């Protein structure tokens, strides 16, 4: 009673609350996919999609 | 024009006039050129990085 | 010159000092603290945004790049791994306070 | 481009900036204000005809706005972690 | 309000205008432009940092914001490459 009760969620945003609750429930963090540096070529069954070819060149 | 013009059959052409399979070969080789340019850079970068 | 913020412990490019404490802060942090609590974060003296004296002397120099920090995607990768360790630290604190 | 006149909230067709306030005014309003009062209605400054510098001038959220979003989130994580350290050391 | 920087074409959080041309800039770019080139960027007249007039004045997920940076950075670099490619053409 001589010490305050802690507000563990002081200053946190609505976003950061859900992020705390993820690690509080012990789930892994999200990771960036880094395969864009290796950039596999498309196959023959996906080369019909013109956008899916441009998305390779633009990468 | 800079997107419409691609070389095929060792000549510059419109892209839309080519047969579909020739467009795929052209776009493959166009992509493989860029992958060459990347690898030529990446080897140079790794050389300096390793030092 | 070189300075570190009492709140964050990082170097600061905008060092400021409250008139009611000896401790120095990054301006946007202490202002956000004042905007919630109206008080000095360390002395708990009542504090207002005009009671802040600003060091016009040049802030701390940039941290040198890691060799892995020489490319933008690897900075973002490094930023991701840095961020995860910062959140695990913040999560470790609230566990330690309960214990 | 187009701008909102700080005198009145109408669209601006001859934009000029109030140097003491950064407010954009239409020339047709601020010039007569300069004639009749020499001031501007929000900042209440002192302004003169020569200060009316005229103005003559993407889809994604730009990188500086996203880095500020991350810096803003960082500030809350620090201010939280400070409070928890403050409690924990006591 | 929305303000567009003349250098980047992006919405800017800190719109500033130069008296030597009347074009709006992000403060940080134009200061770096001045500190590198000395001129106004649009009118090419002599400019200096004291001639700059300041104009009047949410978060979702950190893994998301980091992916918005990744995709946005690839767009900025894609543009820079196409400019170098277009300039040689």
């Amino acid at each position: 009673t001589h010490l305050p009760v802690p507000d563990y969620d002081a200053f946190l945003t609505k976003c950061m609350l859900k992020e705390m609750d993820r690690m509080k429930k012990k789930e892994e963090m999200g990771k960036l996919d880094m395969s864009r540096c290796e950039l596999p070529a498309p196959s023959a069954v996906k080369g019909v999609d013109r956008k899916l070819w441009a998305k390779v060149l633009r990468n | 024009c800079t997107s419409e013009i691609i070389l095929s059959k060792d000549k510059f052409t419109r892209i839309a006039i080519l047969p579909r399979e020739e467009q795929m070969k052209a776009l493959n080789d166009e992509f493989q050129m860029y992958r060459g340019w990347m690898n030529q850079r990446a080897k140079r970068a790794a050389k300096v990085e390793k030092k | 010159m070189s300075f570190v913020c009492g709140i964050s412990g990082e170097l600061t490019e905008d060092p400021v000092v409250s008139q009611v404490s000896g401790h120095i802060f990054d301006r946007r942090l202490i202002v956000k603290f004042i905007a919630e609590n109206g008080t000095d974060p360390i002395s708990h003296g009542e504090l207002s945004e005009d009671q802040l004296v600003s060091l016009k002397s040049g802030g701390t120099g940039s941290a040198p790049r890691n060799v892995s920090g020489t490319s933008i995607p690897s900075l973002l990768k490094m930023l991701q791994d840095e961020w995860d360790t910062v959140m695990l630290n913040s999560f470790s604190l609230r566990q330690q306070l309960q214990i």
